[PDB]
């Protein structure tokens, strides 16, 4: 995350981090329930084998609430396309259940109609992760969050050099140099409504990070609620 | 207005049926007697920061 602030104790309990064989966080994910993690399909291609860490806020320090889980099943959207990044969504079924606790809790899945007319019409959403703090800098050892305003669909289309499909939305500042960034991919984009946080997106991609005139692109989760639901009955 | 007027007074999901509002909640919540509020059923309901 470029900008924003550190997630304070217990503030982003649904953040999951996908870790490779060298124990390096390469993508984020959102805790959906004790057995399921929501992530981007494109992150699957970033590690031959990976595990999932929860309850972590500082990669260099022992907090005590961290726990690594192996993935028993990866459910990728079979229509995911690398050339366009369309359908960038995947669900991971964990081998062992997550026990919720301080810094470990699931984000709520909303219902589509309500989510689109009410959550996505709110001014902002919140994105978080251990990604790069600067476009060409190093990934964060501290979990960060950033409030990103929703961006009008047409402005979204006009800003991009790549195709923005109906399974994506833009969020961020055109001006301000605050944005998700590399390493944050697959992570959560949530919208708070009356003190409750609902999943509204998955960090997908972006032309650089925090560039003027550019926005961060996210997978439109509301278009895949039935798909996620079905996947969770695996 | 119904759901368009302050989410129909619902804590969470609001839907309009036969010109009226129907509220509902996310899993882990029970709709209250007032048919509007959402009450957690456990200590770690979804969507809640663990500020405990
Ligand atoms: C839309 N399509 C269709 C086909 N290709 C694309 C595509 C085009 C450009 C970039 C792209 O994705 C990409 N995005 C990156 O950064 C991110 C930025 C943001 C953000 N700024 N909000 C969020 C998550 C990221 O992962 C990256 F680091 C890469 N890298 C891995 C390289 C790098 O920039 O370091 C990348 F390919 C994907
Ligand atoms: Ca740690
Ligand atoms: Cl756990």
């Amino acid at each position: 995350i470029v900008g924003g602030q550190e997630c304070k104790d217990g503030e982003c309990p649904w953040q999951a981090l996908l870790i490779n064989e060298e124990n390096e966080g390469f993508c984020g994910g959102t805790i959906l329930s004790e057995f399921y993690i929501l992530t981007a399909a494109h992150c699957l291609y970033q590690a031959k084998r990976f595990k999932v860490r929860v309850g972590d806020r500082n990669t260099e320090q022992e907090e005590g609430g961290e726990a690594v889980h192996e993935v028993e099943v990866v459910i990728k959207h079979n229509r995911f396309t690398k050339e366009t990044y369309d359908f960038d969504i995947a669900v991971l079924r964990l081998k062992t259940p997550i026990t919720f606790r301080m810094n470990v809790a699931p984000a709520c899945l909303p219902e589509r109609d309500w989510a689109e007319s009410t959550l996505m019409t709110q001014k902002t959403g919140i994105v978080s992760g251990f990604g790069r703090t600067h476009e060409k800098g190093r990934q964060s050892t501290r979990l960060k969050m950033l409030e990103v305003p929703y961006v009008d669909r047409n402005s979204c289309k006009l800003s991009s050099s790549f195709i923005i499909t109906q399974n994506m939305f833009c969020a961020g500042y055109d001006t301000k140099q605050e944005d998700a960034c590399q390493g944050d991919s697959g992570g959560p984009h949530v919208t708070r409504f009356k003190d409750t946080y609902f999943v509204t997106g998955i960090v997908s991609w972006g032309e650089g990070c925090a560039r003027k005139g550019k926005y961060g692109i996210y997978t439109k989760v509301t278009a895949f609620l039935k798909w996620i639901d079905r996947s969770m009955k695996t | 207005k119904l759901c368009s007027l302050d989410n129909g007074d619902c804590d969470q999901f609001c839907h309009e049926e036969q010109n009226s509002v129907v509220c509902s909640c996310a899993r882990g919540y029970t709709l209250a007697d007032n048919g509007k509020a959402c009450i957690p059923t456990g200590p770690y309901p979804c969507g809640k920061q663990t500020l405990e």
